[PDB]
């Protein structure tokens, strides 16, 4: 019985169930010329669209594979070069990387 | 050596410090074991460990002079932001001075060597930044 | 800790004098300024080398700051 | 055990009190009064 | 001294008289020194405040 | 060689302060109880010799001032009186130990 | 005979603040317990007054702040003075801690451990209580903070989203940050009761460490009469700041309202923190990183278990004074550390310095017990 | 890139002891209600905050009444408007921060309640800030954004005002840069500090009650403590 | 209509190491423009001196005010 | 020899819960004291995860409480024992004062 109490405290303190009340998110592309990363806020995290730029896909093109601490090649992650899509959070500890 | 005091000198005065008191050190020990050769030939000292002691006793104190003299004018000159007096160096050799008179305590010599180490170090700075020459002309 | 059975003394005489018959400050401008600096010397010699040490070390790390972010190539 | 002397606090005692033959009858209230005059002025300051 | 000695006799011996005295010197100073306080703050400034030159309009 | 070390010991021991408020060596020391041991154990006279010198020092500490010049207990001729009766007591320490293990 | 030693109360108190037989030679240092207990008595009644005006929701809450800054007559000088507050209270506090480091007094051993369990209450309340203006340092650094909680593997993750109360920073961490931010000071108060009574069981501690067992007065008038000075030398810091400078320690980051989107790259937490957040980004490690931040104040638990050498002061070494000192300039280049923004350099001396910390308390000390343990004889 | 360091001027309360001039608060709150109540939004001062600064109850009352309200509901319940005298804020030119946004090349408008104090420096960068402007040596110059050393990034969607709007003032004092920029920075630094005139008062209070209080409370334990400065000690064996 | 503050402006930089950093500015402004389209852009000086200048305008600005 | 009598909090806990000698004789009317403790530390317990999840302020103070019914896990039950164990409080109160004056210990 006493667990059953602390399991009560516990799950009383865990989250709230109209936080829980989480959505998808639609976001349009046209207002997003060349370079242009827009920041729409989505589950309490910054949701990044970017369209990038193509001297930046130069500069990206430049990173080498087997030299960094964890390949992830662009083509490996996302469809298209000059546009991306992320999670805008460093998951050291989630701040806005600028 | 020209080169050592050339490179003292040659630091804009100014602040790319520490190097400063490095250089004021080198200068400390060389006319400490300089002026304890002569004393080391001059007086016999017997035994032979006396004779290390005398010159670092020498060396030591010339260098821990040196030492003040570039910490107060590296201090002086980022603090009053005018590197041009001879005022910062007038404090540079009256603290080098009393540190004189403190490592050979007593403080009458610490006085007077503060009033003439200040003078001439003000008048290093001063001539320097004027421009008398070292030794000569020797032309006409 | 109770006040009383500390310890045992022999052969001591403690003098003391009231609080009123003697002065507030006595030579205060004539003994406790030496007093004060002789406190002063028993101390700098190991206090200061730590401080200066740290503020030379400041100088350089602005300094490294700023002729490090301010470039200057050739160009 | 008889020889038991006091050394002399004349480098502290009072101007009033650095006498050593004058009477410290009449010399009680002036000083009493001056020491709790500094209380006083103290309580005021507080109390303010 | 003896001003002092007779403030002694007169304020300083009793108990209840010693807080009734400071009592009146605290709220006599305190109305003087907060009118003295304030008269300083006005003439370090003299020019500055709201007060004069709203009544000199 | 041993002269330069014996020269190290008599300026430690004129820049360690203890020697400014009229202290001995042995007056210094922390008390684990085998020092409270030894601190019982001692013939009266130099405990009360030592309650007398330990109780002018907090005094001196007490209005932070320092002994005349002609005070000062000079170097090595201080009574190293506490390591034969510590060492005593250290050692039914160590005999404790080693008949218990 | 008397009532002061008859009734009950009195009893304790007559053997705590009366008759207390303290040392007759205590020097300055000595105040700051009395300083401690005075500071925090104040930051309750200033955080009390602060609980009657104040409405804690992201909605709301940098609105009713404002709100107490103007129109609650004098709430502006009791906001200036909690956090002034705060900030004097953790000055005096790194005092009475260099205090019980340097003078041999951390041999009394669970009065220490008592003294370690009030530092990391102090640093939890100091955190709540900053997170609560719900301004733009206010939320990175608490998104910072609450996620360097969650650098521990399998448990952490879901323990830092227990202690949101959500998946991000929400209303329900302001809340919950606002009730522990008022719930631990009481606990504070009694473990500083805690703390006073090993105190006064096992003895207290004279400057030069010598058993003063021979030369005592009691704690009244003396020690009373010198801790109310102390007092007011508090008081004129603390007027002097809150009337003259209140932007000496104020942060311009804190008075702008929670974006959650711009995240300055001024950001840096509260000053008094920044000894060990420059440490916790030293080490190029999540994991290691805040192992290490917990080991530093784990080093000032096991600070007593390294004095071996024979003389408890160090008003009577030279070489461990040395050491100390350079431990005081470490640890303020370290503050400065934190207080720079991230660059090659700042690394570089940074990993210096925090190496250093280490290296001056686990070898050093320890090294110089040794070397004046058989310097003289002993 | 740099941060450009704002200098530090020689202000009428930059000394610890000076109080604000009103007469430059009341005309950096005209300067204020003219052009810089069209961007950026102060709510949280209220009319009732001017009425013993620098101006008095029954203009600032008048003044007021100019602005329209758009209060809530009435007994329908829909809609209606006020004249707003006393419990009222200054009101919102813009109503959202996107609406903010949009209106501008982006980059919503700081609000004014705590630019002062919020800003990495005090009024000196507003002003500098505000007076700053000049032309770059080759920059990407995003079709509105003017360069300005004194910001960190240098591009401002902002029109400076700093002589354009010359708004003619109501005593005579010349239109100038210098004098209206620096009076309406003045007026920020009030809008920052409603406490600034009678905190100093306070500290002044302080400053006599410390230099005439504490030399007493150290006398006094310097007194009591005289009897342990003054007892010695010494030695009777047998 | 002229402010004191365009008059102090011209006024402060007679002759001075503000001047000499204009010529170092105009130094580095020529190396920009006579070379196409590289990085350097000669941007450090004119943030150095025009605080330079500003300060020594602030040293008299608000005397005529 | 032991902990419980020598070590400084133990000889406050020895002389309060181990070792107070009561008299052999009461009923259960005299339980109400520690009943009144075990209450009042309930009610701090509940109380305290209340204003972890409560905003004061009459726009949204009952809002809030009617958030505590829904959304909180079990934050019905959690407000409910603050407000019963109030009740329960104030009943065991009077029989602690009831006793009191009953068995003439109010000569104390
Ligand atoms: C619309 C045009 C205006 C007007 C009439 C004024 N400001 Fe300024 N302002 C505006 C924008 C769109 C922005 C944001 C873009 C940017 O910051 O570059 C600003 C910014 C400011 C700031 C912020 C500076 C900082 O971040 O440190 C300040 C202090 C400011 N504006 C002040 C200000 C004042 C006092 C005005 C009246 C004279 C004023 N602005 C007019 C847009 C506009
Ligand atoms: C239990 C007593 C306390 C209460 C009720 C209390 C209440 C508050 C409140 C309401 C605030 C927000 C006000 C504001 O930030 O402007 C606050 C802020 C703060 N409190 Fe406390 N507090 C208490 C004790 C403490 C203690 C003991 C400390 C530590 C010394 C402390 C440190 C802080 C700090 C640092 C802030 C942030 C100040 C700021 O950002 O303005 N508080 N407190
Ligand atoms: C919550 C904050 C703290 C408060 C309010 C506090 C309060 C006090 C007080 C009032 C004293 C007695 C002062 C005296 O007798 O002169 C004291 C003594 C002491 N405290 Fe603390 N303390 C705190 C934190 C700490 C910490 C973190 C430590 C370190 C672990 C510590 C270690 C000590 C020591 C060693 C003493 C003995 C002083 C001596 O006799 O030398 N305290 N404390
Ligand atoms: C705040 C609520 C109270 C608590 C928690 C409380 C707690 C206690 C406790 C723990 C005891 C000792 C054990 C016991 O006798 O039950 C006690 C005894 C007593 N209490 Fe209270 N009490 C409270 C309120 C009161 C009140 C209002 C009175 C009436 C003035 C009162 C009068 C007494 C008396 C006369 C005793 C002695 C009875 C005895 O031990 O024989 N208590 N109380
Ligand atoms: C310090 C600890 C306590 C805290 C933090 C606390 C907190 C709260 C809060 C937040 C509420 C409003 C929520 C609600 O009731 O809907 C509340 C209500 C209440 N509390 Fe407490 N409380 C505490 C102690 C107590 C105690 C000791 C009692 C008395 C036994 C008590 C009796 C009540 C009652 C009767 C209500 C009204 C309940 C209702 O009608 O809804 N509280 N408390
Ligand atoms: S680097 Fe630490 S959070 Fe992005």
């Amino acid at each position: 019985a006493a667990k059953n109490v602390v399991s009560q405290f516990v799950s009383s303190m865990s989250a709230s169930a109209d936080v829980l009340a989480m959505s998808k998110i639609e976001i349009k592309l046209s207002d997003i010329p060349e370079g242009k990363n827009m920041a729409f806020k989505w589950r309490g995290k910054p949701l990044f669209v970017r369209h990038r730029t193509k001297k930046e896909i130069d500069q990206e093109a430049a990173v080498e594979v087997s030299q960094l601490r964890d390949p992830q090649h662009d083509l490996e992650r996302v469809k298209k070069p000059e546009w991306v899509i992320l999670i805008g959070v460093c998951t050291h500890l989630g701040c806005v990387p600028i | 050596a020209k080169t050592l005091l050339h490179q003292y000198w040659d630091i804009p005065e100014g602040t790319e410090c520490h190097r400063k008191t490095y250089a004021a050190t080198s200068i400390g020990g060389a006319s400490g074991l300089v002026v304890s050769a002569y004393s080391v030939a001059l007086k016999t000292p017997t035994s032979f460990l006396e004779g290390v002691a005398r010159t670092g006793r020498y060396t030591f104190t010339a260098a821990a002079i040196g030492a003040i003299f570039g910490l107060t004018s590296c201090i002086s000159a980022q603090v009053r932001e005018k590197p041009d007096d001879p005022l910062n160096y007038l404090i540079g050799g009256c603290a080098g001075g009393l540190t004189l008179g403190a490592r050979t305590r007593s403080y009458g010599i610490g006085a007077a060597a503060c009033a003439y180490m200040g003078l001439t170090a003000a008048l290093v700075k001063m001539g320097q930044l004027e421009g008398w020459k070292v030794f000569a002309e020797p032309k006409v | 800790r109770q006040f009383g059975h500390l310890t045992r003394v022999r052969h001591v005489i403690t003098y003391s004098l009231s609080p009123f018959e003697q002065r507030a400050f006595p030579h205060y401008f004539s003994k406790g300024i030496p007093n004060v600096l002789r406190r002063t010397r028993a101390c700098i010699l190991r206090v200061a080398p730590p401080f200066v040490v740290f503020y030379l070390v400041y100088t350089w790390g602005t300094q490294e700051f700023e002729k490090s972010k301010r470039k200057n190539p050739a160009a | 055990h008889t020889d038991i002397k006091v050394p002399d606090f004349s480098d502290y005692r009072r101007p009033e009190v650095l006498d050593s033959t004058k009477s410290s009858k009449e010399s009680s209230e002036a000083r009493k009064g001056f020491s709790y005059l500094i209380t006083a002025t103290t309580t005021v300051g507080v109390a303010y | 001294p003896t001003l002092t000695a007779r403030l002694y006799s007169l304020l300083f011996r009793r108990t209840s008289t010693f807080a009734l005295t400071i009592v009146v010197g605290a709220l006599f100073f305190e109305r003087a020194f907060d009118q003295g306080a304030d008269a300083i703050y006005e003439h370090i400034n003299e020019g500055k405040l709201w007060k004069h030159i709203k009544h000199k309009y | 060689s041993s002269k330069w070390l014996e020269g190290i010991r008599k300026w430690y021991y004129n820049a360690a302060g203890f020697n400014k408020l009229g202290l001995m060596r042995d007056d210094t020391i922390h008390e684990n109880d085998d020092v409270k041991e030894a601190i019982r154990r001692l013939p009266e006279n130099l405990y009360n010799d030592r309650v007398f010198r330990i109780k002018r020092a907090l005094d001196l500490s007490m209005r932070q001032q320092i002994l005349p010049k002609e005070q000062w207990t000079k170097y090595e001729e201080d009574k190293f009186y506490l390591e034969p009766y510590l060492k005593e007591v250290i050692r039914e320490r160590k005999e404790r130990e080693e008949w218990t293990k | 005979i008397n009532i002061r030693k008859t009734h009950p109360l009195m009893k304790i108190v007559n053997n705590a603040f009366i008759d207390l037989p303290a040392p007759s030679n205590i020097s300055s240092w000595w105040n700051f317990g009395s300083l401690l207990g005075i500071c925090l008595i104040l930051q309750i009644l200033t955080g009390l007054f602060l609980a009657m005006h104040y409405t804690p929701d992201t909605t709301t809450a940098f609105s009713s702040v404002t709100h107490i800054c103007r129109d609650v007559n004098y709430g502006w000088i009791i906001r200036y003075m909690h956090a002034n507050g705060a900030s004097m209270f953790f000055i005096c506090l790194f005092m009475h801690v260099g205090r019980g480091l340097y003078y041999g007094s951390y041999t009394f051993l669970e009065t220490w451990n008592i003294g370690v369990i009030l530092l990391f209450a102090t640093m939890a309340t100091a955190f709540m209580g900053y997170v609560l203006p719900w301004g733009q340092m206010s939320f990175w650094g608490a998104t910072v903070i609450t996620n360097l909680l969650s650098a521990i593997p399998y448990i952490g993750t879901n323990l830092v989203e227990w202690i949101w109360g959500g998946f991000s920073v929400d209303k329900a961490t302001l809340t919950r940050f606002f009730a522990f931010h008022f719930i631990f000071p009481f606990i504070i108060a009694a473990l500083a009761m805690v703390h006073l009574l090993f105190l006064h069981e096992t003895g207290s501690n004279n400057p030069t460490g010598i058993p003063s067992d021979t030369d005592k007065i009691p704690f009244h008038p003396y020690y009373t009469i010198k801790d109310i000075l102390g007092a007011i030398l508090l008081i004129l810091i603390l007027m002097l700041l809150v009337l003259f400078t209140p932007d000496l320690l104020g942060d311009p980051d804190n008075y702008t309202p929670a974006n959650p989107l711009n995240t300055p790259p001024h950001i840096k937490p509260e000053w008094y923190f920044l000894f060990a957040y420059a440490i916790l980004r030293s080490i190029p490690n999540k994991l290691g990183g805040v192992l290490a931040l917990v080991l530093s104040i784990l080093v000032l638990v096991i600070m007593p278990l390294l004095h071996t050498s024979k003389q408890r002061s160090m008003m009577f070494r030279p070489i461990s004074q040395c050491m100390f000192w350079i431990l005081v300039a470490d640890l303020l280049t370290l503050t400065w550390i934190g207080g720079q923004p991230v660059e090659h350099p700042y690394i570089i001396i940074g990993q210096l310095a925090s190496i250093m910390y280490f290296l001056i308390i686990l070898v050093m000390m320890p090294v110089a017990s040794i070397i004046e343990n058989n310097l003289l004889k002993w | 890139d740099l941060e450009l360091h704002p200098p530090s001027y020689p202000w009428s309360h930059r000394g610890l002891l000076s109080s604000l001039d009103h007469t430059s608060i009341r005309r950096g709150f005209q300067v204020y209600k003219q052009v810089c109540s069209s961007c950026h939004s102060m709510d949280y001062v209220a009319y009732r905050h001017l009425v013993g600064v620098c101006y008095t109850e029954d203009e600032a009352k008048a003044l007021a009444e100019e602005v329209e309200v758009q209060d809530g509901p009435n007994e329908d319940g829909e809609m209606f408007m006020r004249p707003g005298k006393l419990s009222d804020y200054f009101p919102k030119p813009y109503p959202n921060p996107e609406a903010a946004r949009a209106a501008n090349n982006g980059a919503l408008p700081p609000d004014l309640s705590y630019i002062v104090r919020a800003r990495h420096g005090g009024e000196d960068y507003v002003f500098s800030l505000l007076t700053g402007y000049c032309e770059p040596p080759r920059v990407s110059l995003r079709e509105g954004l003017y360069f300005n050393p004194y910001f960190p990034g240098q591009a401002i969607g902002m029109a400076p005002p700093i002589y354009n709007e010359v708004l003619e003032f109501d005593d005579g004092t010349p239109a100038t840069m210098s004098q209206v920029a620096k009076d309406v920075c003045t007026f920020l630094r009030w809008a920052a500090e409603p406490e600034h005139d009678h905190r100093k008062r306070m500290g002044l209070k302080m400053l006599l009650m410390m230099g005439l209080l504490l030399p007493l409370v150290y006398a006094m334990k310097r007194h009591k403590w005289s009897v342990l400065k003054s007892r010695k000690l010494a030695y009777r064996p047998p | 209509l002229v402010d004191p503050l365009t008059t102090v402006r011209e006024q402060c930089e007679q002759l001075e190491k503000c001047v000499k950093a204009r010529e170092r500015l105009e130094l580095c402004d020529e190396r920009v423009s006579s070379r196409s389209q590289t990085e350097e852009d000669c941007t450090e000086e004119l943030f150095d001196f025009l605080h330079a200048r500003d300060h020594c305008v602030a040293h008299k600005l608000f005397n005529s005010l």
